[PDB]
RNA sequence: CCGAUAACGAACGAGACUCUGGCAUGCUAACUAGUUACGCGACCCCCGAGCGGUCGGCGUCCCCCAACUUCUUAGAGGGACAAGUGGCGUUCAGCCACCCGAGAUUGAGCAAUAACAGGUCUGUGAUGCCCUUAGAUGUCCGGGGCUGCACGCGCGCUACACUGACUGGCUCAGCGUGUGCCUACCCUACGCCGGCAGGCGCGGGUAACCCGUUGAACCCCAUUCGUGAUGGGGAUCGGGGAUUGCAAUUAUUCCCCAUGAACGAGGAAUUCCCAGUAAGUGCGGGUCAUAAGCUUGCGUUGAUUAAGUCCCUGCCCUUUGUACACACCGCC
């Protein structure tokens, strides 16, 4: 055997995190195995404030860089044995894996 | 009918001239229940009009910088007053404030920016428009000027701004700026 | 105030009007769903900033001749 | 001097503590998520970390 | 029962080296004695069990003898010892609390303690400059033009 | 700098692309700095589409 | 026609229950009530003599509302303003004695209890009492 | 207009034009006494409540900022 | 007699206070957050919360039960989140379950009076900018 | 767990790295013709992709 | 942009673009989010209600042992375009009002040619030239200084009070952060001690899992005060106690008890501003071992006036005059 294996995907770009998450869940279908649903946890946004000038003289002007990064929750919770069914991560740069068996 | 703040039917009120009849807003379609509504009425021109003229006292008499979003205080100010003048006259108090409008709006000024004999040039008639915006805010500088260093309280002092403007006797503030407003223009013909 | 359109919805919808004269109509919304197929516009703001001077124009060519 | 006070003087806390990843300067660090950065060499870099202007 | 004015009424009193408004209520007249403040006022009137309700002037003789007592001594009457203002003595180290000119000349005493050792706060008390520390840059100008 | 840079904006042109820009400022000729820049095809300055469509170093 | 504390008015509820704690003479009281400021962001004592039954009837319509609520807790609940004098106004908790000392007493009174987490929470003989005074509050305030 | 030294305290010649005039007239409030006998302000507030315990005046609002009282009424 | 899974949920928000009505069949019994309608705290501003069944009559309430539950907001973004979402509850309740009929003659009687109760305020907030200490409002230059 | 960092700070430094990286690149292989630098990171182990004009040397 | 048109074909900028806000009871999902339903409790009822009411008390991913996505989260999509009507307009470009509509002008980022002897060599292993280089202008160590005060100016905080202050009760937010390569320095629930600042042990959290339902402030509801430099104001100053650090004196910060100074709405002038705006009001981040009157963002309450003009200060286009071109702060 019995297994419950907990996927979190966390990236910074959508284009590639919902290709990620698209395609994993697609073979898991072809694999007959039950598979919760995306869980999209609420954006972590880190906001800097810089002063643009590096010396400190003009009109007072700062910039404002902001990164996102996204996170989603698959569950892949068959009957059976899992972690030989999948073996295979196909994953693609920007987007960071962790594998987590249910007793973590 | 709609029972302004519990009471004060407003379908007995009415008022004396045409040229304010339709830039007040006592009417029925514009009669609530409180003072007290976000309804955006600073989105457009000429839609302060459609704007209950019992909440456009209460919006002008939070001034002077320790009162610039209490409204809770204004409402209950207005409410503790109405029933203040209600108690006094003994007639429905937005009679009361219709008459106290209509007698506080200065009908005439001058403005110019040329040479100025004493204060302006060129005497001009005012607006409907803005003979209910002076005469609100006439109102609500005598309550507070006359309220500021004495014991007597918001709604005591704006009960008797109202009511000697209602009858007119030169001790409203409002009244008094508005025969000043006057005679100037009459001077600056 | 501030609606004049410019060169790129202006021109888009000449070129498109003409050709495609026969597949439009004065409807908004489905002169919209037309230009999808037949234009590759990258945004949907231009679309259908394009499709509302589609019908504008199709209203006058219904009646004069128009210079498309 | 010798070995018992080149470095003596403690700089566990503090300005003088810390210095840039960068730049070496011990001025406008951005202590923030970790970064110890120049204030300047992260107007510079931030592009490539990862950091965009999106307003 | 908002009666008249008591037949026994002072309009002012005289306690210690100070007198106190009878036409103010008891626990804000009495800090006008030097050393006095609002927090101590509001405690003694709780231990000697006096009615705050009723005005200074209204007060019994007795029960003043009795409040001046009692701040007098403060040390025997269930005061705090983190509540006096001469905790800690510089001279003699006992804890004490004074509520009249003595608290002038402590300070004086105290001024001339740190004036004769001439300690940098005692230095800039005879300069009559500031001595906690602040900027003397821009302000404290009133006294000065 | 004149012939170097007309070199390296043929280049790119013959390399295939919309347009080109280069700037090169300095101490040229006399003893006060000077900027000359030398610009041909498509160069757009403006919004979102210059972060993917020009490649600046 | 049950009543509940949700139902009634919060300040005369914690008034009634206030009176109640004063005449029944179990309350634990400490001897520095009239002499502390209930908060450090207060400066002067309540004018209440009685204030600490106060404390015990607000507090025991909290613990009602939700529990669970150690000193960290009560005293940010019973937070407010201070004026720090010249420097602009911050927030400040009151009293952490003044919190931990009134919870204590209220297991002497046997009305309270903690829980197997931390923070504490109303015995069932508190939740009869506390509902039973909201219904004559609640009679009082009808008729 | 110095200085109102108001009556903290009241006296015989007041007290009785509390009891007798000032239940009278329509509005009746702590300022209006306060600055009608020069009486304190302090002293208007508890008197009032007295004469409300007393029957004669009829209160209406009940405010911590404007408690407004008001005469019986007479017909 | 026992006809179950009659339930509308209708939310309404303003000012980022959001409050959500759950209308369900039942005797005349009005709540918001396990509270009595008229024992809120505003108790100056209890007159907009009593408007709805006022312009109403408590006859459509009658058949209905309504309990609401705030979480997030004001003290009178509170207040009119839960007074449009009363009304909305009651015309989506009266949309679903019977003709519209009735729907339009209690929904036109709202959207005259104040079309707050129908449609929510689009303004939320905007942001400082880094010129001065406000959104708009810029700090106070000097030039000597 | 505790031996982890938290997601914050962890592509705070991925960000750091690939800067490092990038600019390290730049310094060695100036005269290289070096283009840019693609990182292809697994947990198993990382991969870096030097881009560059002239590979032969 | 339409139209004329010795021009035609273009290019950048503007626009377009990206992000952000507002509607989607439409779709995908959610034990790190909850809502209904059901079953246990716990209490108030009991005259009896009984599907009565309440509980952030417990359960139904403690996988066969509920459903659902409205509330919450975040992806895919829609939706708004001068689209419809009337008037105006060369009837073209477009403009005005209105119905229906969530919205008929949401705020920002980016931002052209050319230029300034504008600022930075005190951001850099960016750097030319000059200077010093062993009694060093390198570097380290100790102390002081950058704080120093007859005075002037600038940005702000606090107030001058009763639309208030004090005391008690009530009762609602959203950004965002939180244990470290070097690098030592985390965010803190709970229990106990003390009046407070604080201390001691259990823990939790590398985080929609814990702090935290961020029980914020303002405000609201009651008390006292009562037109006086008063219970407004807390400046200056004495004594005492803790925390951080190796070091607290020139007081680091915080607490308590003491004093209670000017200040009664401020001349000439002058700043900013049009809708969730000003203003009131607090909360995060940066700085930080210690810390905000600074700044950067967030949230609550929420208006008055105006939908215009070139009068003042300026800007753009055309014409015009010029003895100006370092360009009227010119020339003479
Ligand atoms: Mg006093
Ligand atoms: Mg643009």
């Amino acid at each position: 055997a019995i297994h419950r294996i907990r996927i979190t995907l966390t990236s910074r770009n959508v284009k590639s995190l919902e290709k990620v998450c698209a395609d994993l869940i697609r073979g898991a279908k072809e694999k007959n195995l039950k598979v919760k649903g995306p869980v999209r946890m609420p954006t972590k946004t880190l906001r800097i404030t810089t002063r643009k000038t590096p010396c400190g003289e003009g009109s007072k002007t700062w910039d404002r860089f902001q990164m996102r990064i996204h996170k989603r929750l698959i569950d892949l919770h068959s009957p059976s044995e899992i972690v030989k069914q999948i073996t295979s991560i196909s994953i693609e740069p920007g987007v960071e894996v962790e594998v987590t068996i249910a007793d973590a | 009918d709609i029972k302004l703040f519990g009471k004060w039917s407003t379908d007995d009120v009415q008022i004396n001239d045409i040229s304010l009849q339709d830039y007040i807003a006592v009417k029925e379609k514009y009669a609530k229940y409180l003072p007290h509504s976000a309804g955006r009425y600073a989105a457009k021109r000429f839609r302060k009009a459609q704007c209950p003229i019992v909440e456009r006292l209460t919006n002008s008499m939070m001034m002077h910088g320790r009162n610039n979003g209490k409204k809770l205080m204004t409402v209950r100010i207005v409410k503790h007053a109405f029933e203040i003048i209600h108690l006094l006259t003994g007639e429905n108090p937005l009679q009361v404030l219709v008459n106290a409008i209509i007698n506080s709006g200065p009908r005439e000024d001058s403005t110019r920016i040329g040479r100025a004999g004493t204060v302006r040039r060129q005497a001009v008639d005012v607006s409907p428009l803005r003979r209910v915006n002076q005469a609100i805010w006439l109102l609500c500088t005598g309550a507070r000027e006359a309220a500021f260093r004495n014991i007597k309280t918001i709604a005591e002092c704006l009960a008797d701004e109202l009511i000697n403007a209602a009858k007119g006797s030169s001790n409203s503030y409002a009244i008094k700026k508005k025969d000043e407003l006057e005679r100037v223009a009459k001077s600056n013909r | 105030m501030g609606r004049v359109r410019t060169k790129t919805v202006k021109k888009a919808a000449r070129v498109i009007i003409e050709k495609y004269y026969t597949r439009l109509g004065n409807d908004f919304h489905t002169n919209k769903r037309v230009c999808e197929e037949i234009a590759i516009i990258p945004s949907k703001k231009l679309r259908n900033k394009i499709a509302g001077y589609v019908t504008h124009l199709m209203k006058r060519i219904q009646r004069g001749p128009v210079r498309g | 001097g010798h070995q018992q006070l080149y470095w003596s003087h403690p700089r566990k806390f503090g300005q003088g503590s810390r210095s840039c990843r960068v730049c070496s300067n011990r001025h406008g660090l951005i202590r923030k998520y970790g970064l110890n950065m120049c204030r300047q060499c992260f107007r510079q870099y931030a592009k490539d970390i990862g950091f965009i202007k999106l307003d | 029962m908002s009666l008249v004015i008591p037949e026994k009424f002072q309009h002012i009193l005289r306690v210690l080296n100070t007198n106190i408004d009878g036409r103010r209520k008891i626990a804000f007249a009495i800090t006008a004695i030097k050393g006095v403040g609002r927090r101590y006022a509001h405690v003694v009137l709780r231990k000697a069990d006096i009615d705050l309700t009723k005005r200074a002037g209204e007060l019994t003789e007795d029960e003043v003898e009795r409040v001046i007592t009692i701040m007098q001594n403060p040390r025997q009457y269930k005061i705090p010892d983190w509540f006096l203002n001469r905790q800690k003595d510089v001279k003699d180290g006992k804890y004490s609390q004074v509520l009249a000119n003595g608290l002038d000349n402590k300070l004086r005493e105290d001024l001339e303690r740190l004036k004769k050792i001439r300690a940098h706060r005692g230095l800039r008390h005879f300069w009559g400059l500031r001595v906690r520390g602040q900027h003397t840059k821009t302000t404290g100008r009133r006294g000065r033009t | 700098v004149r012939r170097a840079c007309y070199g390296v904006l043929r280049f790119i042109m013959e390399s295939g692309a919309k347009g080109c820009e280069v700037v090169v400022s300095g101490k040229l000729r006399g003893q006060r700095a000077k900027s000359m820049k030398f610009v041909d095809g498509l160069m757009i300055h403006s919004g979102d589409p210059v972060n993917y469509y020009v490649d600046t170093a | 026609p049950g009543v509940t504390v949700k139902d009634v008015n919060q300040q005369e509820f914690v008034r009634a229950l206030a009176a109640f704690l004063k005449k029944s003479g179990k309350l634990k009281v400490p001897e520095w009530v009239d002499t502390v400021k209930l908060a450090k962001h207060k400066e002067l004592a309540p004018y209440d003599e009685n204030w600490f039954y106060t404390r015990a009837a607000s507090t025991a319509r909290h613990l009602y509302l939700r529990g669970g609520a150690g000193v960290g807790s009560m005293t940010k609940i019973y937070g407010g303003r201070q004026r720090n004098g010249v420097m602009p106004s911050h927030f400040s908790r009151g009293s952490k004695s003044v919190a931990r000392r009134v919870l204590q007493a209220l297991e002497g009174l046997k009305m309270v209890e903690k829980d197997q987490d931390g923070g504490r929470k109303l015995t069932p003989q508190g939740q009869r009492d506390l509902d039973r005074i909201a219904g004559q509050v609640a009679a009082a305030n009808k008729k | 207009r110095d200085k109102l030294n108001n009556l903290v305290l009241f006296d015989k010649a007041t007290y009785d034009k509390l009891c007798k005039e000032v239940p009278n007239y329509k509005l009746i409030t702590p300022a209006v006494v306060s600055e009608r006998l020069k009486i304190r302000g302090s002293l208007a507030r508890a008197a009032l409540q007295e004469l409300l315990s007393k029957g004669l005046i009829k209160l209406v609002s009940k405010h911590r900022a404007q408690v407004i009282y008001t005469r019986n009424t007479k017909g | 007699s026992k006809g179950p899974l009659q339930s509308v949920q209708v939310f309404g928000r303003k000012k980022t206070a959001t409050a959500v009505a759950h209308c369900k069949r039942g005797n005349g019994l009005i709540k918001v957050n396990g509270r009595p309608l008229e024992m809120i705290e505003p108790r100056t501003l209890q007159y907009k919360l009593l408007e709805p069944v006022l312009l109403l009559g408590k006859e459509r309430f009658a058949g209905v039960d309504i309990r609401v539950r705030v979480k997030g907001g004001g003290h009178v973004a509170q207040i009119y989140a839960i007074r449009q979402s009363i009304s909305k509850a009651l015309v989506a309740y009266y949309q679903k379950y019977v003709d519209e009929a009735s729907k339009k003659e209690i929904k036109d009687i709202l959207i005259q009076y104040d079309r707050t109760l129908l449609v929510a305020d689009p303004r939320r907030c905007e942001s400082k900018k880094f010129g001065g200490p406000g959104a708009r409002a810029r700090y106070q230059k000097s030039y000597r | 767990m505790a031996v982890q960092i938290s997601k914050k700070r962890k592509f705070v430094a991925d960000g750091i790295f690939k800067a490092e990286l990038n600019e390290f690149l730049t310094r060695e292989l100036a005269e290289d013709g070096y283009s840019g630098v693609e990182v292809r990171v697994t947990p198993t182990r990382t991969e870096i992709i030097i881009l560059a004009t002239r590979t032969q040397n």
